[PDB]
């Protein structure tokens, strides 16, 4: 199995408290029922069959986005080692199964408000000793932490053994064909997020595999022509929402195997990935990868927020590290269909228009986060969008060189 | 098979607000022709529907032909309509009158018909055969090809031949967003995966069908998997092979997650009745499957054999022989059970028959009862009962009372206390606990005994069953995990002999090597004759001899029958920790809790008074134990894992293991919607946001809960049939307010574990809730007003609008001069030509001719003075009355502004339905728009709300060529953004505000294959 | 994670002996060491935690051993918060014989059921867990300012609690003093009050003491 | 209480040696008890009178109150580990080094600005 | 006896009657486990006892909240349409003389 | 209690009954000549003694 | 409205009230 992760929570930005209302917590961690893996169910095929748009969670990721503040004002076990409770709530139990109001003779003591707690799973000396049972809280405040360490866009991890994919790893793929992103890391979160499984476990290589190939297409290299093993994501034609995506097992040339392992922690740079169903199903899988086998390494320092540095066991700086790229959408695209015009997929006039389409679209998932930012304030003690600034969605990231660690991925 | 309906595909396009044209346009010939025009006339039929009126109401599947019926649905009758009877579904039945609605009881309603809106939605959208288009109405384009149906859903294929009120929305529609857009298929002549289309249909019918596919995902695997979980679970025995290769599209929900699992093992436990005798067809269940399949034949030939053949002298009475031969022989049922009893020991404990212990008037020279409790030895370790071990070392300690006396710590209780009366954990000889105590000059034979049982009782040890990708029903064990009385080995694939080694057969080498000592001791020296004594040794160490091939069994083949057992088993393994004689752990209660102790004040008081305790236990015979368990045989020629390989093919070849997983899924749904359910129309509980706190409710009563939770527990049930026992047994202490899961046992000493199965993290938990934010929202499209409702005598000749009212409302509460009727609601007549003053709200006595506010639930314990004194005066023209209801139900009107008319009786006689009970769906009169500028009659009106209930309008005018006098009402565009907004983005849809009658949206094409569709087994 | 329903589980984690072992308790528990049958799991705790004493006791600098200490460690099915069981008292005292602390009570070479009882008897005499280092399962953090020199892998942490009263080094061991041996009496600072020094004498003074006369 | 607050940092128990300064970024909470705040309000009160003089002549900005420069941490409040583990204090009112720093800066130049006008009147 | 409050789960569990009922099925749920109890009640049967003394306590009756909320309103009532008004010396609990 | 129950009009309904009997004014009456038949019957007891 | 179905079906799984009323207007 696994007995050991490190977490960091939400930075309440330049605020008092956590950013998530109480109404909130009676939204996602409510109903009594264990707030845990949950994640997941509030994903559609796509976003225009989510209740994502103006309303009390105005973002595709809006969700997420609050449930991973919640899950900080509760995660103080881990922090020191004792239950507490912030306003009212407290876990249940030892367990940590679920939330409550605080009993009334007994109650655990108030939580200490405070941003950016570090965590250890060792913190808790219950925890591991039941971890079958409180499983799942591992790979959540792994979700957590890999969205924390980040300011703008979670931050996950690429993989690539320099051997073919492991059999039992094409047969599980190959029956997720037809299947969307989005059930995708539907599949991926649910399987991780329940009984440690051990990450000698086939299933862990086959979402780790689906977490590579996912990114080779989101970087034109591993197209419907340069295939994996056979594998390729195919993007919805920019027109009709193009923030889609769908495994699909072709037959073209395969891409050769890369000439060494290559890692690499990739997250969205631009406000951008907090819209994109497809940008945020795929991060959000390949977070699902590293939940259950630790954490790779450190994820380099360099380009990251400031409540970010050094954080002991997940940030680094030094050699156990490995330099985090950073790509934007449409500066990415842009490429992405580069990749497909000079791989003959498209014509040579149709990739000049390709960027239009897509490019518009971006202007539409841009017109609305600033929207519902200057809607959801944040002094309003809320965090539904999470600030960004109208800037950072032109911010021109790393991008060329993740396009290039894509290539050295799938050679 | 009773497994929920899970896959329900639905081919005709989902959407369940039909455009229901109402007041018909009057077909004219004679005068004014040309003004209204009919695509009748044109043979062909009007994509919308066009009438002077045409509301949009709700009906779940109406343009549902997609094959196969949900079972339930709610389909409102337009506000023409009464309506009432779609929201009686609870606190009404048989008490508030027909003709009316229980507005006390309003929220409770309107959410358990919402509920009951959004289970009829859980279909899958399945794909059809989009067809080209060969006529010039679209040119070529996808659009999907249905009968009927087909002009009802793209609205854009229609033919417009005048610029009719229709015809002048329509004609925007956007050209290129009819049909279909992209059919993402796979395999090149494969049916394509899921197609995506614009197609009307509406936001919210589409969310929820879109959170069930999502659910339906929440509980599948790829099958690499699913081959796992199926190997695994029969121990990797049993050959079954997938095929490497891909496989277009497969949903096939067989799994629950680990959670929603337990939340349907506690759930079963509950309706179980702790009573014995509904734990006998749990273990005897497992007890018929046990030898169903086990290479273990029980061969009394063997022993009886092995005993016969010992020497006798018969110049002898008593017959040493012919005594066990005759003990030793009351079926076998007994062992199997005690086997079977280990997996549900939380349920029941097997025990030491009380008659089957050596009489409490005999001592130890009576041989009939020196093999009485040989055999009460042997046989002890096989039963669970957590007390075998005393009640094993009492029963000898007990017969040799006279010459070993011991310690026997409470009063009450002597050492000649008939054994078997020794249950309670804290009664256990001062002695046997620790054998120091114990002097040898005093009591030799039972310390020895004493001695024995603590270094020989078996060892418990647990092993793996079932799947790891496919949780577990454990309530008090690791998941996967089974505790086991005795130390465990793996299973053989070679060639097994009966062996002399293993916990098993030492234990019966042991003890059977201590009574070999009772008889050669002191006492029984002295006593017994001499010859006789011989035969008794001879009598012993020849079973202890004897090939036996069980010992080996329980140690070996057993573990791996009960591991694939506990599977096909059509009840999950229930264990609490096996305690090897440890003094504190002995484990006196396994309770479970229907309700919390969190909300009663019961967070400090004990366990056991909190949580019923299961009380179960099966009265197993020493005889037959010893008998089977001293005496298996099997087939010379076996090879273990092969003859299991072979018992297991059949139970494991198919899915029914897999149907379990689902019951477990719905009864995670059934109870997350039912504890939603009951705490929304409860005030306050379980944190369970409650997007209907406008509403109304009055009666948070325990009953009112059972009936909240009763009818969330059939439409359920209804909507899935699932004849099983769901959601029941919660109720039992009669109060839903409450349910709360808990099960947690408690050992001697003190500790007390607790383990409260929350439920799972479910997906309807989202679906009904997101459906209660939205309908807040659109209340109008299910008939149903919110703000108040005024009753001023405005008669005017304009265009009166009852609903959608413009300007400010006239008087507004707490407004100058705007006095409200004290809750009693009493007027005080006055003398000689004095109004009658109407009692105030702080409580002095005011008068009529003024503007009041009437609290409603005021209104109805009064009526009978309101219409006689207040009432009278409201139609004088001298008494706004604002009559304050929260939100009612809307009955419409639509009278014709050409004739005369005056609103009154269709008010006074509402009026006269008003009890102290319920009140009939507040009436609002509407002239029908024309289409010319007719002139029209002074009507009378005095019902008119404040809010903007007018949003279920949809037209005002369809086939007219314009509207004159009525209330012009072009098709909102609002309504379709998707279908004729230039900046629509194909995947948006505001769904918590209005609901787009016309969206993008996959339809699938799922295959669902067997457990044969995906691996070969055999 | 498979043997989780198992009493509790020991491991070795300084240089275990033939590789990393996991040593697992049978339930039953030893009758001899306590008046109160002591669990086999927890026996095992003192027998070791007797060990890391007694070495701690007379290891010094020149000798090289097996292993930086002896003491066993629960990893499963062991309750962290209380001091109850002789197991959780005798754990709580392990975290702090990893530090290189020695019992005053010289433990002899080959412990003997007189002295093992001797020892879990002053074990179970209520007092106070030791609270300088925590409890963890996976690690045992050990004072960076201590002799105690970590193995390699990752089971020691160099945990350094806020305020240790302990410094190093060791004593010579000095023979058993044939007869009661007088002390002259060298006074402190503080002076306790005639009040509170008197009654702390009458709580813990022999009173109707028997005495022998001799000869004057 | 008095003195610098402590806060137990090998957590919850504290053992009298586990308290450790809970210094920081801020420098280190040092508690305000009871009459330490009388003087440093009486201060400011003497400051704050000048109210109509700091407007008019532009200077000053704005009245200050001394809640700004304190904050409500909680912890034992002594001075040293082992007595400060006798005065558990909950949301007691601390000011930081940093602010005990700028309560006196302020009071200073504040006390500049008004000593001459505060002559001028006199 | 208090104001006759919303229904609801608080009041309905909390009532003094509530308490009693409660506190007394859990006091006598010990006793019929007493090691006394050993002599002559059955392990089974002993569970069996905690098995419904549990039932007992837990049953969700609404008497106690209708003898402590709206049993006063009656009786104060009921007590002055009554052709011969109600005689009655004061309660005591405990206070002996 | 019956399920739909609303404590105000319930012990309404039933309490209307009762006032109906004016058995409350019976108390009255019977009363002040209780005292009559009483500060009569002690005189007259009082007297002859 | 005093009846103990309910508590019978509780009970009974693991195995007029003038005292009552004339115990209030007792008091």
């Amino acid at each position: 199995a696994q007995r050991q992760f490190f977490g960091l929570t939400y930075n309440f930005y330049g605020q008092p408290a956590p950013l998530f209302d109480l109404n909130d917590l009676q939204e996602l961690a409510g109903c009594y029922a264990r707030p845990w893996t949950s994640r997941f169910s509030h994903l559609a095929i796509s976003t225009g069959s989510l209740p994502v748009w103006s309303a009390r969670y105005p973002s595709v990721a809006s969700r997420n986005i609050v449930v991973n503040t919640l899950l900080g004002a509760h995660l103080n076990p881990f922090a020191g080692g004792q239950i507490t409770s912030h306003q009212g709530i407290t876990w249940r139990d030892p367990v940590l199964s679920s939330l409550a109001p605080v009993p009334a003779i007994q109650p655990p003591p108030v939580w200490a408000v405070a941003e950016n707690v570090l965590l250890d799973s060792n913190n808790y000396p219950t925890y591991v000793l039941n971890l079958s049972s409180m499983w799942p809280i591992n790979q959540d405040v792994h979700i957590m932490t890999m969205w924390a360490l980040s300011d703008q866009g979670p931050i996950y991890h690429l993989e690539v053994p320099v051997d073919p994919m492991p059999a039992a790893t094409t047969a599980a793929l190959m029956a997720y064909t037809g299947v969307p992103i989005a059930h995708l890391a539907q599949t991926a979160y649910r399987f991780a997020g329940q009984l440690p499984q051990s990450p000698d476990s086939t299933m862990v290589s086959t979402i780790r595999w689906l977490s590579a190939i996912w990114f080779g297409s989101l970087t034109g290299r591993l197209n419907r022509s340069r295939t994996c093993n056979g594998f390729y994501f195919e993007f919805a034609k920019p027109a009709l929402n193009p923030d889609q995506a769908v495994l699909k097992w072709n037959d073209g040339a395969r891409a050769a195997p890369p000439a060494a392992a290559q890692s690499s922690y990739i997250r969205c740079i631009s406000p951008h990935w907090q819209h994109q169903i497809v940008e945020v199903a795929g991060a959000l899988m390949s977070q699902s990868v590293t939940a259950v086998t630790g954490l790779p390494a450190l994820i380099d320092e360099a380009t990251l927020p400031a409540w970010s540095q050094g954080v002991a066991n997940l940030t680094g700086n030094g050699q156990g590290v490995v330099p985090c790229l950073d790509y934007n959408p449409v500066p990415m695209a842009a490429a992405r269909h580069l990749q497909w015009r000079q791989d003959g997929l498209i014509t040579a006039a149709q990739e000049a228009q390709l960027n239009n389409d897509y490019t518009a679209y971006a202007l539409t998932i841009e017109r609305h986060l600033t929207a519902m930012l200057v809607a959801n304030p944040i002094a309003a003690g809320r965090m539904p969008i999470q600030p960004f600034n109208a800037a950072d969605f032109g911010q021109a990231g790393q991008t060329a060189a993740a396009v290039a660690l894509a290539q050295a991925m799938f050679v | 098979a009773n497994g929920p309906e899970l896959i329900i595909e639905d081919t005709g396009l989902c959407t369940s607000f039909m455009l229901l044209d109402n007041i018909p346009s009057a077909h004219l010939t004679k005068e004014l022709i040309g003004f209204t025009w009919f695509m009748q006339m044109y043979q062909m039929t009007p994509p919308l529907p066009e009438g002077a009126v045409n509301r949009i109401v709700c009906m779940t599947n109406w343009a549902s032909l997609g094959d196969e019926g949900r079972g339930l649905e709610v389909r409102l009758p337009p506000p023409t309509d009464s309506s009432v009877h779609a929201y009686k579904t609870v606190l009404s039945r048989g008490y508030i009158d027909n003709a009316q609605f229980n507005p006390l009881a309003l929220r409770s309603n309107v959410l358990l018909m919402l509920l009951q809106f959004t289970l009829s939605n859980l279909k899958i959208n399945k794909s059809s055969t989009f067809t080209s288009d060969v006529t010039t109405i679209t040119s070529g384009r996808m659009i999907r090809a249905f009968p009927e149906l087909l002009a009802l859903a793209y609205p854009g294929r229609a033919v417009l031949p005048t610029q009719t009120k229709n015809a002048q929305f329509l004609s925007t529609a956007i050209a290129d967003r009819i049909g279909r857009l992209d059919r993402a298929n796979l395999i090149g002549g494969e049916v394509s995966a899921m197609v995506e289309c614009m197609e009307l249909c509406d936001a919210l019918t589409l969310h929820i069908r879109e959170t069930y596919i999502m659910l339906l995902r929440s509980m599948h695997q790829d099958p690499t998997q699913i081959v796992q979980i199926v190997n695994e679970c029969a121990n990797n025995l049993l050959n079954s092979t997938i095929p490497i290769s891909l496989r277009p599209t497969i949903l096939c929900p067989w799994f629950a997650s680990s959670e929603d699992l337990r939340l349907q093992q506690v759930m079963h436990l509950v309706n179980i009745s702790s009573n014995t005798a509904a734990a006998l067809p749990l273990v005897e269940a497992l007890s018929t499957l046990l030898r169903s399949v086990t290479p273990l034949v029980l061969d009394p030939t063997v022993l009886t054999n092995a005993i016969t053949t010992i020497s006798e002298s018969t110049t002898q009475t008593i017959s040493p022989i012919s005594e066990i031969l005759r003990l030793l022989q009351p079926d076998y049922a007994a062992f199997w059970k005690c086997i079977a009893s280990w997996a549900y020991n939380g349920l029941v404990t097997t025990v030491l028959s009380e008659d089957a212990f050596p009489d409490s008037s005999q001592s130890i020279t009576h041989l009939p009862s020196m093999w009485k409790c040989l055999f009460l030895t042997l046989a002890g370790p096989m039963t669970s009962d957590p007390h075998s071990p005393v009640k094993v070392f009492m029963a000898l300690a007990n017969l040799l009372a006279q010459p070993e006396p011991i310690a026997i710590g409470v009063p009450g209780m002597h050492q000649t206390t008939p054994a078997s009366q020794f249950s309670h954990p804290g009664v256990w000889p001062p002695g046997f606990l620790n054998p120091q105590l114990i002097n040898p000059q005093q009591a030799p034979l039972l310390r020895a005994f004493a001695e024995h049982i603590r270094a020989n009782w078996p060892q418990p040890s647990e092993f793996g069953y079932g799947s790891t990708l496919q949780g577990s029903a454990n309530l008090f064990i690791p998941s996967n995990r089974m505790v086991y009385p005795w130390p465990n080995q793996p299973l053989p694939r070679l060639t097994v002999a009966p062996t002399y080694d293993s916990a098993m057969s030492n234990w019966i080498s042991t003890t059977i090597a201590f009574f070999i000592r009772v008889v050669n001791s002191v006492n029984m020296t002295a006593t017994v004759n001499d010859l006789t004594r011989r035969t008794m040794t001879g009598v012993m160490t020849a079973m202890r001899q004897v090939k036996t091939m069980t010992p080996f069994y329980i140690q070996h083949m057993c573990p791996t029958e009960l591991s694939v057992l506990a599977s096909v088993t059509v009840t999950p393994p229930f264990q609490v920790p096996f305690t090897r004689l440890v003094q504190n752990d002995v484990i006196t209660n396994v309770l479970v809790a229907r309700v919390d102790p969190a909300q009663r004040g019961d967070a400090a008081v004990d366990i056991r008074a909190t949580h019923a305790t299961f009380a179960a236990a099966l009265p197993v015979d020493p005889a037959a134990i010893v008998v089977a368990m001293l005496c298996g045989q099997t087939e010379t020629n076996l090879i273990p894992s092969h003859h299991y390989g072979k018992a297991f093919a059949p139970l494991f070849a198919s899915n029914a293991m897999f149907t379990r997983n689902q019951r477990a899924v719905i009864t995670r749904e059934a109870f997350v919607c039912a504890r939603s359910a009951v705490a929304q129309c409860q005030d306050a509980g379980f944190l369970v946001p409650r997007p209907l706190d406008a509403l109304r409710q009055f009666d948070v009563t325990s009953a009112a809960a059972a009936e909240i939770m009763h009818a969330v527990n059939d439409a359920f049930k209804t909507a899935f049939d699932l004849d099983g026992a769901l959601l029941d047994g919660l109720a039992l202490y009669g109060d839903p307010r409450i349910a709360d899961l808990s099960a947690a046992y408690l050992q001697y000493g003190g500790n007390v574990v607790r383990e409260h199965v929350p439920p799972g993290p479910s997906h309807i938990h989202r679906a009904l809730q997101q459906v209660e934010s939205t309908f807040m929202a659109e209340m109008n499209l299910f008939n149903v007003a919110r703000g108040n409702l005024y009753l001023v005598q405005t008669a005017t000749n304009g265009n009166w609008s009852p609903m959608a009212p413009v300007a400010a409302p006239p008087f507004v509460r707490g407004g100058p001069n705007v006095r409200v009727v004290g809750r009693f609601g009493t007027i005080v007549p006055r003398p000689n030509g004095l109004e009658p003053q109407l009692i105030d709200d702080g409580n002095v006595p005011r008068d009529i001719a003024g503007d009041w506010v009437y609290p409603s639930d005021v209104l109805q314990v009064s009526v009978a003075v309101f219409r006689d004194y207040v009432w009278p005066m409201v139609k004088a023209g001298r008494t706004r009355v604002l009559v304050e209801l929260g939100h009612y139900v809307y009955t419409l009107h639509y009278y014709d502004p050409q004739i005369s008319l005056d609103e009154a009786p269709i008010l006074e006689e509402w009026l006269s339905k008003i009890n102290p009970a319920g009140i009939p769906p507040v009436p609002f009169c509407i002239p029908i728009p024309q289409v010319y500028p007719c002139i029209t009659a002074r009507r009378v009106h005095y019902a008119f709300t404040s809010e903007n209930n007018n949003d279920s309008l949809f037209s005002t005018n369809a086939a007219s060529i314009d509207t004159a006098f009525g209330e012009n009402a072009a098709v909102s565009p609002l309504r379709w953004p998707g279908l004729v907004d230039p900046n629509y983005r194909v995947g948006t849809n505001d769904l918590p505000n209005r609901i787009t009658l016309y969206n993008s949206l996959y339809r699938y094409n799922f295959t669902y294959p067997t457990l044969d569709g995906i691996m070969y087994v055999r | 994670a498979n043997l989780a329903a198992g009493p509790t589980v020991l491991e070795h984690f300084d240089s275990p002996t033939y590789g990393p072992h996991l040593l697992l308790p049978q339930t039953g528990d030893v009758l001899g060491y306590s008046s109160s049958l002591i669990s086999q799991a927890a026996l095992l705790m003192v027998e070791s935690v007797m060990d890391a004493l007694r070495d701690n006791a007379n290891a010094s600098a020149s000798t090289a051993v097996t292993r930086l200490d002896q003491s066993y460690h629960p990893v499963t099915s062991f309750d962290p918060s209380t001091f109850n069981t002789l197991l959780q008292r005798a754990t709580n005292l392990a975290l702090l014989a990893v530090q290189g602390v020695q019992s005053e009570s010289a433990i002899p070479a080959i412990p003997t059921m007189s002295d093992v009882r001797s020892f879990v008897a002053r074990l179970m005499a209520e007092g106070d867990p030791q609270q300088w280092f925590p409890y963890r399962v996976d690690q045992i953090l050990y004072w960076p300012e201590s002799p105690f020199v970590p193995p390699i892998g990752p089971f020691y942490a160099p945990f350094r609690p806020v305020n240790f009263p302990f410094t190093t080094g060791s004593y010579t061991v000095v023979p058993d003093a044939s007869r009661p041996l007088r002390l002259l009496p060298q006074y402190r600072n503080a002076t306790i009050t005639v009040q509170q020094a008197d009654d702390a004498y009458e709580d813990t003074a022999l009173s109707p003491l028997i005495t022998t006369h001799g000869f004057c | 209480p008095t003195g610098k607050l402590w806060r137990p940092v090998g957590t919850s128990v504290a053992t009298i040696d586990s308290l450790a300064i809970v210094s920081d970024r801020f420098g280190q909470y040092s508690f305000v008890n009871e009459g330490m705040r009388e003087t440093f309000s009486k201060a400011l009160f003497d400051i704050n009178m000048w109210q109509p003089l700091f407007q008019a002549t532009k200077t000053g900005c704005g009245p200050i109150v001394l809640s700004s420069f304190t904050t409500t941490t909680s912890g034992y409040v002594g001075a040293t580990a082992g007595d400060a583990l006798d005065n558990p204090v909950t949301n007691g009112v601390f000011i930081s080094t940093v602010q005990i720093m700028n309560l006196q800066r302020t009071i200073a130049a504040r006390m500049r600005d008004v000593a001459l006008w505060q002559k001028h009147l006199d």
